[PDB]
């Protein structure tokens, strides 16, 4: 079983991360695709829920440190309708270990390759959705 | 309160009046000193820290078992206990396979390790606990001395563990010193070891004898009065080294040894008996 | 949409993990796709060319590179289809090197299906975009410098020359900086304050520099070429226009209190002029210490005494910015095992600058803090405040080797029987010449090298004070004793940098100081348009090293002045008003209340409009949309990533 | 004669990297980043009495001279009073390094005659310093017990010692003789 | 005053000024001696202290200096005559012929496929071969190919396989005559030759380099394709020790100044050789590690504590070649006062930064001053870092002095400025 994850990241810091981990080189899972966003509250729950419905296994978002959002407080607002997600997906059969979302900064690139590591090891062991 | 009473070695082998002291004191001040029944040596750091980490670990280990078996956390007086103890619980503390190890060893005395209480020090409990206040309210008359405090090494390092004060420039223990009225006098090398610490008493004397004697040669043109210490391995290390640089070197230092529970009973009116300084090589 | 691909190897970085025959195959038979080509090095000229060529050819109007991060060469890419005539927002980038190449090493089959599915996602996403105009907006022609130090005269100077009108904001009553306290300079030992003041004069007579001493930046609001800078001029209690610098209300005051300038170990009135080469060579009233017991001003007849003066608000707009605070002296009270502020006879280096200088508190005499005598022997200890985990500073000061050797061949030079010894850990004679000074310290003046990081100083009854320390290469321990002990203390960021840092909106580095924006090729500028940065303001650094900065820096914030526009890019909120109802839930979601309501509407504005795209993702029915990261794209880019 | 051929050189076969790294992995890591800077030795109060060097043993640890710090009579000179790790500025933990570097001497066999009578004295009576008749006197007249409630009372709580010793393998480290209750 | 600028040296200070010159609006001209234009920091494979691929951020400066409007490229050619004054510079260049027509070449290299003849790559400092006709490297600007006549045989083959008519053998050197208000001097540095080390061995022992040598070698793009080898049979050294100070702070050969880089980037190369190979040992012969620039001394501690190099305070004695063509260090140990004679597969010297070949020559046809050190020597040492005592001349990187690339890059900007204003004045 290979699970299908989908990675949404802010432009400044977590995709910064995520580059950080490529340009150290730290190798980590090919699962998951990153779809990149000027800030974390470009993000609802209709892609959430539309990549579930597609057919992704795991969702993952990445955003700046509370209190370093390029654009002030886009992530407080992700941040409020990331637990209103994990409210809503398990009533629907979707356990709430198949969503994560973490803050990442530009230049946590290890913590980004351990991030997508456990996540791909815990939807793997989920198993498919 | 109720706390677990470490006593260690030298305190209740060699220097009963500290204990005495002390359990007065602990009565007076309404704490009371639960006795951890069946303990041994912490053991003393120097020589089995050194020789092999393994069995110091288990044996001061336990030691804290015991406490853990009472429910409470371990008070000691001795800063050699007190570091061996303090340090073994950190270790265990935070460290999973050393606390497997260990566990694995005491199994065959029938108990377990399970990092559930604190090692204390005496100095920090009178300090925290009881507060400055509560002491000078019990001071039934003020002495009249001139003191040189002896902090010794391990009551406040490594600091970055023990976060007591600061080891460099510290107050605690003067602090409690002049709730009695004694004056601690500040002398050269206030901070400097002893000499007894880390085996060297037993593994070359006179090096420990040239590091006493540095010592009381700062304290003397201090001009104080007595010595105060919160380690009977210290206390032991004066007391007896004095006499042992009498009869080496000749030089005479007369200068009285009192653990800090001894001369808080001297402030609290406690009965000259039940200081024990009969137990004194030097005159007190 | 007639889509254009172009696959980069980038030499070995995407090619060795990843097949671009195979990538760029499935890119040709994609839908919509007219041409897929492959090239070695695509931001390279001959890759803008192949581009220029293939659009002007086979008319793309799409442009899809699979390469590098489109944090670093979206801009290129951008440039490049404008020149052969494309809207720059018609182009996308797939992230196949940092994301997929460089993390997937031992799945070249993982990564070469991750590569795939990433450019169908970026064709997904091209397939729906459409051209965005940007806005051009005009650059203020004016620079700000806030800090009147060497680098910042330097920069103020620089951009005054090539046209600029420039404010100086100073918080200090004088300019001059650390520079103006020192006696002499290494390596050359000539004096500071002979090559300094000529700059200061020039600074307060330019035609084009508006200095604004005794003042503080208060607020900082809006963007490159448009800033708007609320500045705080305090009291003086002095009139500066009026006042001449005499001194004789400095001569009649009865108050004393610390002189700034001196470091601590100086004394002046409570009304005082800083150094006699201030500028503006005004006086200041420090009302901490004034009694009022106007002396000052019956003596004055300028008439320039103001008591009632009052805090005075400007506001300017500028095009630039120029950081250029400068540092302070570590402190190193904190250090109990050497005795500063304890031990009578320990001092900084700082303050051994301003005890040598002749116009300083002892005019020019080395002496002792206890009895005012000359010491016999004096010690340096480097790398105070430095190189220290127990105080969580691991970096290096960089001048403290420098200056310590300095000062003790000045103390040699005066006082020649004077014995001087240093404490050192490594000699960091790195600079032009600072390799023949530290030779010369031994060899004409004999001061002696022990290299040994003290353990202790200990203050004897007699107020002399023993080091001790070991000389590792004699392997052995010494107490030796001196007359004086001097800390090489290191350099932190100023008093007040992180108001201010918060007031501008910079970053830090993990040393305390301003960070630039690239540590190699952009060391004066910052993540922040319009703001560069000069001198220690962004570490530690020697006078040479700081005014080349503050050159640096002038440039750097000419250019855009010199053009007088700047590109706003479109990525903005947009709101369908037949299909807005007006909930209003998006308003109070932009941090810059770019939204408002009119007509029952929500209408956006584009100056206040920075792009987060919060709002859209709040808007329920969607009548908010964010171009270039419409709905409709990132549901496509989702839909593609798994289909 | 001044000449001695081994003493005055270091090549490959005095070093042992094996050493180096057992005492890293046993919890000397930190000293792989020591910069020498000499504060631990100045600030050591042994050092200027002995010809104890704590920074040259750090630097033989990192090196990896192995029988040059095990064999050491001035290894046994730290009294752990903790001040040159109070002041390093890099951070080294120099007193685990010394208890490790002794940990290694004891098994290789540098053990002193006095440091041995006292782990057969805990072994015996669970007591470092064990009581004796004067001191049991003294307690006897200040009303505490005769004996303190330690292994000196408790026969079970020496066992329970004795067992951890032997299975630690303290006893066979100094030597102790369980049957005769000696040292050899 | 003249509004034309003329920057001598295609590096990255070179470079940086003539950027910052052309986004000022002054029309530019730049002379750079080689085929293409990167000077050293093209060379090098990482920097410090981030490590970052050091091609990685050149290559789009470069590429922007190829194609502004603002700047006039001429590379291959060297300043011959200086005439005149500040706004009123009389340049005269000679282009030197490449046999190449720049406007036809693609830089496509089949030509270097068919060329049969071998010789050095100046970009792979002696350790790396092309063709007689050759490309420097990938990223060159321009991307254009060189023949080297010393080596043509005149087969033609060159001729027949290139499609794009770009071969000319029958080129001649160009003269090229410019005015100019301001110079810039960016002419940069070269590495110390430290065959005169005779006790090192260098030239003589087969497994002794310099730091040079190693970043071509550890760059993915170089001779070795990014392995470290042994020069004397091509496999990787298992233990390899780095030699500070050679070439400075050594009155012995007149070298009494600090090159201020070889301890970081000693560092650097050690780190990335324990990256590509952990299981090597590394070890470094220094005197005082001086690091003392920004992140510097972090960087020095994550040398020991990360990947654990190890650090002598000792300057080596001598370097000793076994049979077996390993070397043997023979140092003191300073701080364990002894002497140490240890065995290592590779050897790296530091080697310092000396004035580049041509120095002199270009510094007497400009009428500089040099300093003591043999570089060139600026106007006040404290307050114009980098203005000459001759008006409308200034100067931009290490040809000031050594220095890393940061310093080098706000020289430059700084020169930019101090050109700009008397071009801006115009009087
Ligand atoms: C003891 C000592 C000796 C030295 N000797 C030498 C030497 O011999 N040669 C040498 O080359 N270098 C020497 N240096 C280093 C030298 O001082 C610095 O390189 C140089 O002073 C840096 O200049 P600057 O303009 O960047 O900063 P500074 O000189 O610190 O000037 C900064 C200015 O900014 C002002 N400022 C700060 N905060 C604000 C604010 N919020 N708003 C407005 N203004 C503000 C300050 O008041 C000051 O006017 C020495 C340093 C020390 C400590
Ligand atoms: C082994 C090594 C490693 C280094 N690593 C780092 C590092 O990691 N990080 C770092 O920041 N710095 C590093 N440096 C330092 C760095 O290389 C320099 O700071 C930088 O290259 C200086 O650039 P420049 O343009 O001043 O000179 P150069 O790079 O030397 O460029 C000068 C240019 O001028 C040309 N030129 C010379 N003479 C003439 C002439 N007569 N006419 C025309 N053109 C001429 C040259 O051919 C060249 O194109 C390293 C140096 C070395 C030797
Ligand atoms: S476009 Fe990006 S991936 Fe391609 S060669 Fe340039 S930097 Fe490398
Ligand atoms: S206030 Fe008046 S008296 Fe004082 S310095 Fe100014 S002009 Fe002179
Ligand atoms: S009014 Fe204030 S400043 Fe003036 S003389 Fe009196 S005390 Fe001094
Ligand atoms: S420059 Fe010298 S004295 Fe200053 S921090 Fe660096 S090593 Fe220490
Ligand atoms: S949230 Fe949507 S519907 Fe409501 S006011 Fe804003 S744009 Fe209109
Ligand atoms: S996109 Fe962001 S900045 Fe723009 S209007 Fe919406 S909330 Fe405001
Ligand atoms: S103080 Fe720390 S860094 Fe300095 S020599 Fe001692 S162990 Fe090494
Ligand atoms: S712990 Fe040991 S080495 Fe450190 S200062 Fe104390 S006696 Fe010296
Ligand atoms: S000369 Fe001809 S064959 Fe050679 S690189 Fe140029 S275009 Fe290609
Ligand atoms: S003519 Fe010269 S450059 Fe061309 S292939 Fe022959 S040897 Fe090579
Ligand atoms: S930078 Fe370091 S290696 Fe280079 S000359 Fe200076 S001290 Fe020697
Ligand atoms: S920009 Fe990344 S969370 Fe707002």
């Amino acid at each position: 079983f290979e699970p299908k994850i989908v990675g949404f990241c802010c432009n400044w810091c977590s995709y910064g991360g995520a580059d950080t981990a490529g340009t150290a080189r730290m190798q980590y899972p090919p699962n998951v695709r990153i779809i990149r966003v000027m800030c974390s509250g470009r993000v609802n729950a209709s892609m959430i829920l539309k990549a579930f419905s597609e057919g992704a296994d795991g969702v993952f978002v990445g955003g700046c440190h509370i209190g370093d959002c390029h654009y002030d407080s886009g992530n407080y607002k992700w941040k409020r309708r990331a637990r209103f997600i994990e409210d809503i997906l398990p009533e629907f059969g979707i356990d709430k270990e198949r969503f994560r979302w973490e803050w990442i900064s530009a230049s946590e690139g290890e913590k980004f390759q351990k991030t997508m590591q456990e996540f791909y090891e815990t939807v793997k062991y989920l198993g498919p959705l | 309160m109720e706390i677990a009473y470490f006593l260690g070695c030298i305190m209740n082998n060699r220097y009963p009046g500290i204990e005495k002291a002390t359990r007065v004191l602990f009565d007076k001040l309404g704490i009371e000193l639960k006795d951890m029944e069946g303990a041994s040596c912490c053991p003393a750091p120097g020589v089995f820290g050194s020789f092999d980490k393994t069995t110091w670990a288990a044996i001061a280990a336990r030691n804290i078992t015991i406490a853990e078996d009472m429910g409470a956390d371990i008070m000691t007086e001795c800063n050699g206990c007190f570091g061996s103890l303090f340090e073994t619980n950190h270790l265990l503390k935070e460290d999973e396979e050393m606390k497997a190890k260990i566990n694995e060893i005491l199994k065959e005395t029938g108990r377990e390790y399970k990092g559930e209480v604190n090692v204390r020090h005496f100095a920090e409990v009178l300090y925290n606990d009881v507060g400055l206040d509560k002491l000078s309210e019990l001071v039934e008359k003020p002495l009249n001395l001139n003191v040189a405090v002896h902090y010794g090494c391990h009551f406040l390092k490594p600091s970055d563990e023990i976060n007591i004060d600061n080891p460099e420039r510290p107050t605690i223990l003067d602090e409690i010193v002049e709730v009695t009225g004694a004056k601690s006098v500040e002398y050269k090398d206030k901070m400097m070891c002893c000499g007894a610490g880390g085996g060297v008493r037993s593994r070359d004397l006179d090096v420990a004898l040239d590091f006493t004697r540095e010592k009381l040669t700062n304290m003397k043109e201090a001009g104080v009065d007595a010595i105060v210490n919160v380690c009977p391995f210290c206390h032991l290390q004066f007391d007896v080294g004095q006499m042992e640089i009498k009869d080496k070197f000749g030089e005479e230092f007369d200068i009285p040894v009192l653990h800090l529970a001894q001369l808080l009973g001297l402030a609290m009116g406690l009965p000259k008996e039940d200081l024990v300084v009969d137990a004194h090589q030097v005159c007190v | 949409p007639k889509i254009g691909v172009y696959v980069c190897h980038c030499g070995v970085n995407i090619g060795g993990v990843v097949d671009v025959e195979a990538v760029r195959d499935y890119a040709a038979k994609l839908p919509n796709v007219v041409i897929a080509k492959d090239y070695k090095y695509y931001c390279s000229d001959p890759g803008q060319l192949e581009i220029q060529k293939d659009i002007k050819e086979l008319g793309i109007n799409r442009v899809v590179v699979a390469a590098c991060s489109p944090r670093l060469h979206e801009p290129t890419f951008r440039r490049c289809v404008e020149e052969a005539g494309l809207n720059q927002f018609l182009f996308e980038f797939a992230n196949i090197r940092e994301h997929d190449s460089w993390v997937h090493m031992d799945n070249p089959e993982g990564a070469t299906e991750k590569a795939k599915d990433l450019v169908r996602m970026a064709v997904a996403k091209a397939r729906l975009l459409e051209p965005l105009e940007a806005s051009k907006v005009s650059v203020d022609d004016k620079a700000l410098v806030i800090g009147g130090g060497v680098a910042g005269i330097q920069a103020a100077l620089d951009l005054a020359d090539m046209g600029f009108k420039t404010y100086m904001v100073e918080k200090r009553p004088s300019i001059s900086g650390r520079m103006g306290q020192l006696d002499k300079t290494f390596p050359t030992l000539d004096c500071s304050m002979c090559i300094l003041a000529p700059k200061m004069v020039d600074v307060g007579k330019h035609d084009n520099i508006e200095l604004i001493t005794y003042a503080e930046v208060k607020e900082v609001d809006g963007y490159i070429g448009n800033f708007k800078v609320k500045i705080e001029k305090k009291p003086r209690y002095i009139d500066e226009e009026l006042c001449t610098g005499c001194g004789s209300c400095v001569e009649v005051c009865p108050i004393e209190m610390p002189n700034y300038f001196d470091e601590g170990i100086g004394m002046t009135k409570a009304v005082y002029i800083p150094f006699p080469q201030a500028v503006p060579l005004c006086a200041t009233i420090d009302k901490d210490y004034c009694i009022e017991c106007m002396l000052c001003d019956e003596v004055c007849e300028r008439g320039a005494v103001k008591h009632d003066q009052e805090p005075e608000e400007i506001e300017i707009e500028v095009g630039t910015i120029i950081v250029a605070t400068g540092y302070d002296a570590y402190d190193p009270t904190e250090k109990l095992e050497y005795g500063y502020g304890r031990h009578t006879n320990v001092i900084t280096g700082l303050e051994l600058e301003r005890m040598i200088n002749a116009s300083g508190p002892t005019d020019g005499k080395v002496l002792k803090p206890s009895d005012g005598e000359k010491p016999k022997r004096v010690a340096f200890i480097h790398c105070v405040g430095s190189r220290d985990e127990q105080i969580g500073k691991p970096y290096c000061s960089r001048v403290c080797c420098m200056y310590i050797m300095k000062n003790a061949q000045l103390i040699k030079d005066k006082m020649p029987d004077t014995e001087v010894t240093l404490y050192y850990m490594d000699i960091r004679a790195f600079g032009k010449g600072f390799e023949e000074f530290y030779k010369r310290s031994q060899e004409k003046y004999g001061i002696k090298f022990i290299r040994g990081r003290p353990a202790e100083v200990i203050e004897n009854p007699d107020l002399t004070l023993t080091v001790r320390s070991e000389d590792t290469l004699l392997g052995k321990v010494t107490e030796y004793d001196y007359d004086m002990v001097v800390l090489g203390v290191g350099l932190v960021p100023p008093e007040g940098a992180e108001t201010l840092r918060q007031t501008i909106g910079l970053s830090k580095s993990a040393d305390g100081f301003l960070m630039e924006a690239h540590p190699k090729l952009r060391p004066v500028d910052t993540l922040t348009d319009g703001v560069y940065l000069a001198g220690v303001a962004q570490g530690p650094k020697d006078i040479p090293d700081a005014v080349a900065q503050a050159s640096g820096a002038a440039a750097r914030a000419a250019i855009p002045m010199v053009k007088g526009e700047v590109e706003i890019e479109p990525i903005i909120a947009v709101t369908d008003s037949d299909v807005c109802g007006g909930c209003e839930v998006c308003i109070e979601l932009c941090p810059f209340g770019a939204i408002s309501i009119e007509e029952g509407h929500a209408n956006v504005n584009v100056a206040l409009c920075k792009g987060c795209g919060t709002c859209v993702a709040a808007c329920p029915s969607g009548a908010m949309d964010q171009q270039h990261f419409k709905t409709e794209q990132i549901m496509a880019q989702i839909e593609a990533a798994l289909n | 004669t001044l000449l001695q051929r081994e003493e005055n050189i270091i090549r490959k076969g005095n070093i042992d990297k094996e050493f180096s790294e057992k005492i890293k992995a046993a919890g000397g890591d930190s000293l792989e980043y020591c910069f020498q800077c000499g504060t631990c030795t100045g600030s050591c109060p042994s050092g200027r009495r002995t010809p104890y060097r704590v920074r040259q043993i750090i630097r033989k640890a990192n090196v990896g001279l192995k029988d040059e710090i095990i064999s050491d009579p001035t290894l046994w000179m730290c009294t752990t009073c903790y001040s040159c790790q109070e002041r390093c500025p890099r951070k080294v933990k120099i007193v685990d390094v010394v208890k490790l570097a002794r940990n290694e001497a004891a098994k290789a066999g540098f053990m002193a005659p006095a440091h041995k009578a006292v782990g057969s004295f805990v072994i015996k009576t669970g007591h470092g310093v064990p009581i004796n008749d004067a001191t049991m006197e003294l307690r006897k007249a200040v009303g505490l017990g005769e004996l303190p409630p330690t292994t000196h009372q408790f026969p079970e709580a020496l066992e329970e010692v004795q067992k951890i010793i032997k299975a630690t393998g303290f006893d066979q480290l100094i030597g102790y003789n369980w049957e005769t209750g000696e040292l050899e």
